[PDB]
Parts: structure tokens; C-alpha cells; sequence
């Protein structure tokens, strides 16, 4: 056990203890690094990369802290990106300057009958959210949302009911996470989709229904600069003909698929998440996260390949850090039992790029 | 607390006398400050360090301050004027702030 | 421009612990003290402390041990806790900031205030 | 195999899902309770990939159903059909 | 080329033009350079929009909520430097066409973090179809039977079955203005060098606003 | 003007539009470094260090935007360490196990007549104030403590009487900042040493008799580990002999100089510090911090030979990191007007080491 | 060798002690392991305090605030490597020592971060002053005058006219209770792999608590 | 030149020191106030370095004062009278 950090690599590796009443599953980030080779990795780098029921995320992983010894479970690539983009899809203009292009302005002069007309006007900075653009949000499909103020949700159990879901051959299966899609919008952080985001236990949390609090649950909120909001409709579309005899007429996206066109970012890995998962197609990148008796000792050892972080940004980033306030123990670390714990999950998403 | 007169009162352009009072260790030692507070609303910063006034403050509102008692005073009375008022101190004793009983100004 | 703003649970079960939080915008919080003070309906004013953003803390001496005050400036946001609550607990909690960067004399700035109501 | 069944039978995921709404019925009855998707209850695991598209998989069947709404404490959770769906991240 | 803000960066925002619109929210900052060369591709890059351009000033803009600054956002000193969706159909004869304002009201749109965007031009397939210069078919909704007919429903929208942002994926990356690369020509920045007047004889430690017009 | 990170070395590149109505003066950090890289710097970094008027810390140095032009003003070594011990000189033991050395528990066997006795007991984890130690605290000469409580401070014109001075030939000089001494007891805040700790000024600060909230009082509060509190102290002393008639006496060391055993910290270095200072001795470290018309255009390169964190800490280091949250303009960036502002003094010490 | 904590860390405070007192408050924590070298001096360096040591158990103390910890403190994982100031004078004689007790009120300290500690054994010269196993001067306070005598007084303390700690400064590094060095002796750390007892007959992800005694 | 005199005299420094702490008249309230250390007032301004060890710099009188006690609303700020002075870092 140790870490090398050398240059553009990084060289991991874990020894672990078992024992076996089978096979091996490491596929978890935290077995292969530690939390301030965490945070050493995240801060500083904008993309990292590694040099059959593995891929379903299963327990019996090995241990996240070394000291463990472990029971063996029964048996039956492009970089990921470690950033939070500094624009966002909709504002790549330059605020200075107009468009050559034009949009219809007004359709009507005024109240009245027969008070058809057409005007034009120049896109520019005045009114900013009529500029063509090249480039659109990726797909959605839409979430309901969930609030973790219980008084806003209301009185009736639609915890299977109101899932989305898709159907194989006559099964239901529950959408999960599904695409990525931005958790919430901004100045909401007590909404998630009720299956869009990974939910991870926390320390000594019970196996059935535990309260909100015993669980962490991971937020998408970083990508929402490309991509829609897992609660919200894609758009809207015209859905008639408008007419004299009729009103122009619109309706909601409830599901998108790919358009030419459409830039997303995927979702983010975890300290806690799956590495790997076996490709069984488009966009292979998996939805969880991640690229497509006897006892004995375990070591492995994997090479990891970085993405220095390039940025003239002038201002200070924001970072990974501990908060420097009196607790009555230490975060990642055991308590006085010898219980080893992670208090909150660890997204890799901090340093920005322009987009 | 800092004993506050519950109510004063007059009608439109007579000077009115608000004054609060409480121990050496309280208002004697450091200084007082006056809020006004519209019914349904936070309060507001009239005169502060005694004598000294806000900027948005209108010149008819006085301070002052007389060994253990302080005094607002109010020039020119005006309807906009019918509000409540606290004095506020620094206490010694308690190490912290105390809130003079609030008073109510009504016009005549 | 400095702007507060508090929010928090609108209701209480009585001898829950209560939460606000105060998020300051427009302004850092940095060099001044915070206060939260009290009102109860149609009453006077109560001061319940107040916190120095580098995490000094003082209280009303009555009001301790029933009360918490913590500062987070990465978020730039302030926070009150206050423990076993009671039907006398019902009141608006004001967010206010300290006057001239020093402790001791008044408050410039008001937040709106949130009320609060300690029912079953 | 099927697409949804490549978990293994014998193992829990260390993920977690909703599972309760409500404590019962009555007045306010709002709670939240989650527990770990398993092979109990295989339907609620996560999954990594998802069937390819479908045009009305099974040709004459919907995709699935999508949530129509916010929810809140008037308005009850709505979904609808997808009849056909286009190419996402993960299909096959 | 101008001598632009009087040689300083500025911030600019939302509120600086009066604001007051969601959608139309921004932040920013205003450069004195117009348009060294970025080959890196570090500074944000705004050719692709289509504006106009006499040499044009260069600015900027960020992530925001309303009119202020989300602590992500970025500033720059350059000095640091050495299938179908449906629109609208709109007939140019003005009788035809509804007797209504369905400019914004009745154009197709997508949202991006609560903030609705026209959908302009759109997927090469019009209210907002077409640059302007100075259904897909039917599906079975249900299942026939004795008691059932066949039921049948329209189809508006339909997936598949300039610089090129960076992210983790896109599909058929071409512009949707028309002609994109991930490593585009660069773009080129230029500013008049800052002249200053005299200073005053005493020492003073401000900065100095005083120019010389160029 | 650019930055260029190279393993252990950093170039850092600053040009410079001045005017002349003489000496170029650079000796501030901030004149080399940007925010961002300021923080590159110390969040990765163990110590750096590079590769007569100047000294005395005045004005007329290079201004922090690159954009800013100037005015010429009239004339007339080992690393830094930028680190925070995690160990206090006092608890260098092991909690475990007892030392073999003897400490004197009770001089009477309670209250009476001719209760003397001796008796000793074992230095030990119950009782860890006594144990024998091989290394103390650096010196120590007192400053007054003033509170940013005003209340509480004493109601007297004590700022020129009350002041801790060193006089030199008849004239009086304050004693600023003096020996490097951490600027308060843990948990108080609110107090600040008379002349004990750097001042900056923020953007836009009068010349004279300003309030608290217009400048910035920097702390070393981290170095309170090896290093008295400034307000406090040294210790006390035995004042005479006992004896059956005489009882022991104390007195407390207002100031104390350098004993055979004292390990010390320097005083810690900001963006807006000085740089070097030139040697007119001992520990030659300058107590400010750091290592012992017409117009045209300046620059200025300086390669600095940086020290890598190979630490072995299991959980998560305090970093520095930015802010986060809706504000009227970005830290560290321009205003509308177009004024660039410092509002947070940034120091050096975040990574931690072992004592 | 014996196996300490159950194969566990265990963190440790005064409070875990029954809450200690001010001065004697410490954090840290107990390790399984007794005493791989350590030499890169990357952990806690014990052996420097003169304890005893059957082979003793490792642990260490960090920063703190009381019993709690503050969030500068550090956890180590070892799985994860592969001139004079007085001191009261005592004397033997019983009776000659005063009958009050003056054993911890007299003696000399230095206080830290607002922690008082004994100085012990001190500076080479006595209560605390010497090892135990199982005035400078006068100055002139004044100026003498025709009214003013001229007046004396004494010196109490004066400065000048076992691994060493890594700081910005020392002097003499020398020792205090004897024997100094940048790189001592590196640490030497072992302690029993833990083999564990007969598992449970179907899966359980908690890690094993059962264990042979060794 | 002498060690307090390095200064540059035209120029003032960008530190601040504690100029006044009783801004009102008469009353004559708490307060603090600062000002820029400057070719007015040279004796206050910051020193990278200090003069060396005195044991009675003049050998007739004494090297400095320290503050001996806290102050507060009760207690004035009370100073001593340093007759010997070991070496600190810094000293020349």
C-alpha cells in the first residue's frame, strides 16, 4: 500500500486481508485511493484515466479503509472529466456585440382586428435569449421530483407509481439513475429526482427503510451548464398550424433523444462509486458512472494517467477542503469504536474550463 | 432592560421627549442608540453612539445622552413619525446588548 | 449593497431543535460581527448573541446552552440552532449585521426577519 | 440474458432508492424511506445501460412510462407513455 | 481600432442594461482588447456566434445567477497573456396568419437551468426554422382489439434511430448555423498600448487615469 | 506576463506599464504572482523560496493588475515554510505509555502542623503537563491585547502609552510586529495584539484615523503550536527561596530571549507581503516575514524552487479555496467601475506537517 | 508481541481518560501496531519523549481543542505503508521546606497556546531541574542622582548574549534531558497480521470482528 | 544611519498601526481607529529588524517597555521597564 504521484501518472496500490468461506471485486474508487490522494487528485487535475457481474455495483467490494479484513462475496477510453464548466451553453456570446442575424419581433402592430404584421429585429445583447446558436443542450428524460422537506410532498404513496420506468419484454424496470441530467435548478438544493441520482448509505445505515438522514444523496449540479434539469421539459415544440381560424399551439418534452447537435457532459464518478463497467450502442459510457475456510493476502496496483490543469483563470478556484472547526472526531477517520466512516460522498468536479 | 416610558404623544410640530434609563454598569458606561420600527417591519437606525445620526435620518430626530439616562428628542412631530422606538445599550454586566421596553409615539 | 435574508422551518414541534440559516449576499461577511435578535409577537426585543466571522461567539447569558451560533464564509451564509423549544420560543428571529466592523455599538443592517411558531 | 437481469442474485447494491412516501394512511402522513436495491427487489437496481430505441424492446408495446409533473402537496405524480423514443447515452 | 473603456477592464452585467428578464439575465466583463493569439484555446471563445465585424471590442461572459456572480465564474485580464422538432409554421401574407402575438408565445424552445432558449435555427430540416439577414409521422398509441380501434397520434418531435465546446460527448458535431472543429483558427486579440499624461510631481500611490486620446 | 510550472520550479513572468515624472521597487508578492497561481502555489506546496530603502516595506511596488499603469516613486536562503504543524510542541509524547522519569506530587500529607513530606510519582498519560520535555517554545516579548470588542477594552487613551517600545539612543520606536508570536489564544478571536500582527489596508482606504472594517488584520494564529501567545505570558519563574518561614514566590516573564532548546516559526508571508528584506546579528529572517516625463515598459522573471508535500495523512488536508455564493462582483476581479480589489489577506500556511 | 485494540484504531481523548483537566488535555489515537522503518519520518516521532520500553503499543497525539478535535488534525493509516530562568529551590531536609503545598503552584513553567507546562528538566544548571529515575545577577533599575540612590535589582530569567523538531528556527539544538538530530534513528513498526476465525456460511459485507487470539 | 532610520522618508508604508481608541469628546467613547504609517510618524512604523541585546543600545538606560497585564473596561494598560534583553531573532 502506497501512492506514487509522478509527473502526468499516478501509481495506486492496496493490500487487503481476506477471508473465504467466490471471486474479487475492486471496481469502487475509494479501494484504490485514499482521501487526501483523493483531494490531491481532484483539485488539481482536469481528467484521469486507468492505464460477468463486476459492472452492477454490487457489495463485497474490497474494503475502503486497509485495516479491514474482508469476507469474499459469493458468485451467481476517453479521460472522465473532473470539471465544472465556467459557461454556460446558452451564454457564449460576446456580450458586446450584435448578431447579423434577425428574429421576428412583433407579429401584431397593436390591438385590434385585422392587426396582422411582421417586424424584424437584430439578435444582440439586449435581448439575449432569441440568438441563434450553434449548439444544444443534450437529451432529457424527465424525472419527477422529490423534496427533502416532507411537508412538500403530498399525502399520497407514489414511490413506484410515479417512477419513470422503461419495459423489457413485459417487465417493468425502474429508470436508474438513467441519463445524466442536472439535479436541480439553481437556488433549489432540496429537490432530486426520485431515480436520478446515486443515493449511498451512510456508515452503519440499516438494510430496510431507513429516514433521509441515515443516507447520502449525490447532486448533478455541476453540469447543468450543459445539460437540461432532470425535473424539468426539455422544451417545447410546435405542436399545429396556426391560422386565422386558429392559435398557434405548443406543447412539453417530456423525453429527448439525440439530436445533431446536442454537447453533455456524463456523470460524475465518486470517491464511493463504480469504476468499470463491460460494455454488453450509444455513447458506451455506462450510467452510473465510470468507463466502458481459507484466508490470504490481496494487492493490486493500477496506473493511472492524468490531465494537468492548463487554466489562465485570474480568480481563485474553488477546492476540496476540511473545514477547520472543533468536532468531536476527525472526518475519515475512525471513531473511539474503531469504526471507520465517510461522512459525505466526494464528487470530482471542482477545477472549470471555458466552454 | 432599560425602563422605557410605554407611550408619548403629541400632536404634529410638537417636540416629544423619549427617554430611557438603567444602571451605571449599563448605560452609565458606554453609550445608548435609538431604533424605530414600523408596525409589520424590521426595525431602523435613528440615532446611534448618542448623539450621531444616520445619513438617511432627518435633522428633527436628537440623541443625547446624561449619565445614567438617555434621551431621544423629536422635533417638528409629523404622522410618518408614529412608530415604535427601543434604545438599545451594551451591558458589562451581562456582556452583550439589552433592549430598552419599547414606546409608542402617537400623533394628536 | 449588503442584503440578508433568513430562512428556516416556518414550524416546530416543541422540544425539537430549532434552525435557521442567514445567507448575506452582495457583500462579503468578512471584518464584522453577525447578530441574531429576537422578536416575539407584539413584544420588545430580545438579542440572542452574535458571532465574529472568524467564529468568536457570544451569547445572552440566560439564553446559553439552549443556543448555537456557527459561521461558514466559504458559503458566506450564518446560522442560528437553538435547542428544546418551547410554546415561549415562538417569535420573528432577525438576521442583523454589527455596525462598523466593531462589536459593541448597534447594528447597520436588518434582515427581514422570518417567523417562527412553536406548534403541534 | 435480458438486459435488466445482469446483476448478480446473490449480492446487494451498496445503492439506495425510495421506497416509502408516506407512513400510512391518514392526515400527514409525509416520510421518506429508502432502502437497498437487492436481489429481492431486482426491478429498483441501478443499471448501467438501457435498451435501444423504440418506434410502436417489444414492437408492440410503449418504452416505459416519464414522469408528466412536479408533484407537490396539491397536485399528485403523473406519468405518461412513450410510444416512441429516440437514441439516449446507453442504449443498445 | 479604438481606444476602448479608457484602458480598463470593466464588469458588466444584467442590471448595467436595466435587467429585469430571466431569460435574458447575463454577467460578464468588458475588455479594453479588440479582435497576441490564444492557440491554446484558454480564453472563452465568441466567434462562433455570428456577430458583427472597424475593429470590434472584446468581452466576455460567465456563469451568473440573475445579475450577480455564482462563486464558479471566471475572470480573465488578457494582459496575463505574452429526426425533426417542430416550429411554427409563419405565411408571409399577413391575413393568413393569426391575428395574435405568438412571437415568443408560440415559438419552440428549450430550457437550460429554468431559463427558456429559442430554439434557433434548429435541426436542418419555420418561425425560428431559417437565418434571417439585413409532424414527423404517426405512431400506435394503443392496443386494436374487438372493443378498440386502432389509435393512432402524431409525432413532434423525433431523436435519431464554429468551435466544437468541450465535453464528455456530442452527436454529429457540425454547427447548426451551418459549416466546426474542436481546434478551430484562433482567435486573434489587439489593444492600443496605454500612453499616460503627465503625472504629478508629487508621489502619489493611485493609479493613473490620465491618457493621451489614440 | 505568464506562469510556467515545471516540477519543482515555477517562472513567474510580470510586465508592467510605468511613468516617470527614482526606483523600481517589485518586493511585494503580488507584483509576481496572480491569485490563481498564489493558490496553485500553496495548496501543493511544502516551501518555495527564489532563485537601501527596499525593506522597509513602503509603497510604490508594482500594481496587482497587470493593467494597472504607475507611478515610479521618489527615492531619498532556506525554503519558507508554508505549512501548519498538526503536532503541538507540548504533546510530542506518546499517549500510551508512561515515561521512566520521576516528577515531585505532594509536598504534605494534607492539612496540619508539620505536614512536610516529599513524595514523587510517575510522569504518565493521566498527568502530561509534567513531563520532561526536550524542546520549548521560541521567545517571547508581551504586546498589549486589545479586543474588537470595544466595550470591553479599557476606556483610556492607550494607544501610545500602553504600547510595548524599544528605545535607541533617546528616541522611542514602537515594537512592530516584533518576535513572530501567535496572535491569540485558541477560541479567542475578537482580541489583537497592539503591534503585534501585519495591517493591510483595503481597496479604497483612507489615509487616516479609519475604522475597523476598512482594513484587513492578519493573524499567525497557525504557528501557536511552537510559538507563545503574543498577548500572554512566557511562563512563570521562581522569585526567591522557600523556606518554613517563607513561602515560594513566583513572577511572570513578561519578556524572554533565546534559551539553548527553543524551536521556533517565522512569521508568515501574504500576497500582499514583502518579499526580502536586506541584512543591516541573529536569525537574520526579517520579522515582517519573507528572506533576509517619461514612460516605457518593465518586466521582471523569477524562478522559484519549490518543495513538494510528500505527506502520508490519511485524511483530507484544509485547503484554500474560493468562495461560494451569489455576490455583487467576483473576488480578486474588477468592479463595474473597472477598480481591482484584494479583499481577503492571503497567507501561506495550509498543508500540514508533523512536529 | 502481544495483539493490541483487537487489530483496531482507536482514537483516544482525555475524555475516553474520564476528562482530564485544561493543561492536561489532549486527541489522538491508538494504533494496533507495536514497536516496515519509517524513513522518510512521515508519521509522529515518539521516541524522543523518554518512554518506557515486552513490546509497547504505537500511538499518537494530535492537534485539539479540549477532548474534541480541530479539523487541522491529521489520521495516519500505517496499513498504508508497504542563560538562566530560576527554578524553586527543594531541599531534602523536610523541615527546612515550607508546610504549604507548593509543588505544582511554585514551580516554573511556560505556557502554550494557553496550556500551562512545567519546564522540565529545563535549561542546563531545583524542583523540576534535574532528571529522577525509579539569580543570574543584579542590573542597575535607575539612575542615580543626588536625591535618587542608585538601586538594584535581581534577574530571574536571562537569555544568550531526541529528533529535532522541523521548524523555521532553533538554537542549540541540542536536547534538553541529553543526547539531536534532523534524521534520528527512523522508527521501526510491526505488529501480528490478524488471521481471522471461521466466517459465516452466506455473505455479509461488515467486516470480520472474529479473530484467533495470538 | 541608525537601525530606526532605514526608512525611506518620502514614502509612507502601505501597514497600518492603531493611531487613536477614544474617538468621542467628552465622553470620550471606545473606539478603534487607524491610520497609514508615514514620513509624519516615523516612530511607528514596522521594522524587519530591532537592535541588539542590552543588559544595563545605551548601557544608562533602559531598552524598552512591555506590556505587563491585560486591559479591560476595569484596567488600565500597564507597562514595565526592560533593564536586560536576551537575543531575539532579528536583533543586530
Amino acid at each position: 500500500c502506497d501512492s506514487q504521484w509522478l509527473g502526468d501518472r499516478v501509481i495506486t496500490t492496496s493490500t487487503r486481508t481476506w477471508a473465504l468461506p467466490g471471486y474479487f471485486d475492486f471496481n469502487r474508487f475509494h479501494c484504490h485511493f485514499s482521501p487526501r490522494d483523493w483531494q490531491r487528485l481532484i483539485n488539481n487535475n482536469w481528467g484521469f484515466r486507468p492505464k460477468y457481474v463486476l459492472g452492477s455495483a454490487h457489495e463485497g467490494c474490497l474494503p475502503p479503509f486497509p485495516a479491514d479484513v474482508f469476507m469474499i462475496p459469493q458468485y451467481g477510453v476517453p479521460f472522465h472529466s473532473s470539471y465544472a464548466h465556467s459557461q454556460s451553453l446558452d451564454r457564449l456570446m460576446n456580450p458586446l456585440i450584435d448578431q447579423y442575424l434577425y428574429y421576428l419581433s412583433k407579429t401584431i402592430n397593436g390591438s385590434g382586428q385585422n392587426q396582422q404584421t411582421l417586424k424584424f429585429s437584430v439578435a444582440g445583447p439586449s435581448n439575449m435569449a432569441v440568438q441563434g446558436r450553434n449548439y444544444i443542450p443534450g437529451p432529457s428524460y424527465r424525472q419527477q421530483r422529490v423534496s427533502t422537506t416532507v411537508t412538500q410532498n403530498n399525502n399520497s404513496e407514489f414511490a413506484w407509481p410515479g417512477a419513470s420506468s422503461w419495459a423489457l419484454n413485459g417487465r417493468n424496470s425502474l429508470m436508474n439513475p438513467g441519463p445524466a441530467m442536472a439535479s436541480h435548478k439553481e437556488g433549489e438544493d432540496r429537490f432530486f429526482p426520485l431515480s436520478g441520482s446515486l443515493i449511498f448509505g451512510k456508515q452503519g445505515t440499516g438494510r430496510d427503510n431507513v429516514d433521509a438522514d441515515k443516507v447520502m444523496i449525490t447532486n448533478e449540479e455541476e453540469i447543468k451548464t450543459t445539460n437540461p434539469v432532470a425535473t424539468e421539459s426539455y422544451g417545447q415544440v410546435a405542436t399545429n398550424h396556426q391560422s386565422a381560424q386558429a392559435q398557434a399551439q405548443t406543447g412539453w418534452v417530456q423525453n429527448q433523444g439525440i439530436l445533431p447537435g446536442m454537447v453533455w457532459q456524463d456523470r460524475d464518478v465518486y470517491l464511493q462509486g463504480p469504476i468499470w463497467a463491460k460494455i454488453p450502442n450509444f455513447h458506451p459510457s455506462p450510467l452510473m458512472g465510470g468507463f466502458g475456510y481459507s484466508t490470504g493476502q490481496v494487492s493490486v496496483e493500477i496506473e493511472w494517467e492524468l490531465q494537468k490543469e492548463n487554466s489562465k483563470r485570474w480568480n481563485p478556484e474553488i477546492q476540496y477542503t476540511s473545514n477547520y472547526y472543533k468536532s468531536n472526531n476527525v472526518e475519515f477517520a475512525v471513531n473511539t469504536e474503531g469504526v471507520y466512516s465517510e461522512p459525505r460522498p466526494i464528487g470530482t468536479r471542482y477545477l472549470t474550463r471555458n466552454l | 432592560a432599560l425602563t422605557q416610558p410605554p407611550s408619548a404623544s403629541g400632536t404634529p410640530g410638537q417636540r416629544v421627549t423619549i427617554s430611557c434609563s438603567g444602571s451605571s454598569s449599563n448605560i452609565g458606561s458606554n453609550t445608548v442608540n435609538w431604533y424605530q420600527q414600523l408596525p409589520g417591519t424590521a426595525p431602523k437606525l435613528l440615532i446611534f453612539i448618542n448623539n450621531q445620526r444616520p445619513s438617511g435620518v432627518p435633522d428633527r430626530f436628537s440623541g443625547s445622552k446624561s449619565g445614567t439616562s438617555a434621551s431621544l428628542a423629536i422635533s417638528g412631530l409629523q404622522s410618518e413619525d408614529e412608530a415604535d422606538y427601543y434604545c438599545t445599550t451594551w451591558d458589562g454586566s451581562l456582556n452583550g446588548y439589552v433592549f430598552g421596553t419599547r414606546t409608542e409615539v402617537t400623533v394628536l | 449593497q449588503v442584503q440578508l435574508q433568513e430562512s428556516g422551518p416556518g414550524l416546530v414541534k416543541p422540544s425539537e431543535t430549532l434552525s435557521l440559516t442567514c445567507t448575506v449576499s452582495g457583500d462579503s461577511i468578512r471584518s464584522y460581527y453577525w447578530s441574531w435578535i429576537r422578536q416575539p409577537p407584539g413584544k420588545g426585543l430580545e438579542w440572542i448573541g452574535h458571532i465574529y466571522y472568524s467564529g468568536s461567539t457570544n451569547y445572552k447569558p440566560s439564553l446559553k446552552s439552549r443556543a448555537t451560533i456557527l459561521v461558514d464564509t466559504s458559503k458566506n451564509q450564518f446560522s442560528l440552532k437553538l435547542r428544546s423549544v418551547t410554546a415561549a420560543d415562538t417569535a420573528v428571529y432577525y438576521c442583523a449585521r454589527e455596525m462598523t466592523g466593531v462589536a459593541g455599538r448597534g447594528w447597520d443592517h436588518w434582515g427581514q426577519g422570518t417567523l417562527v411558531t412553536v406548534s403541534s
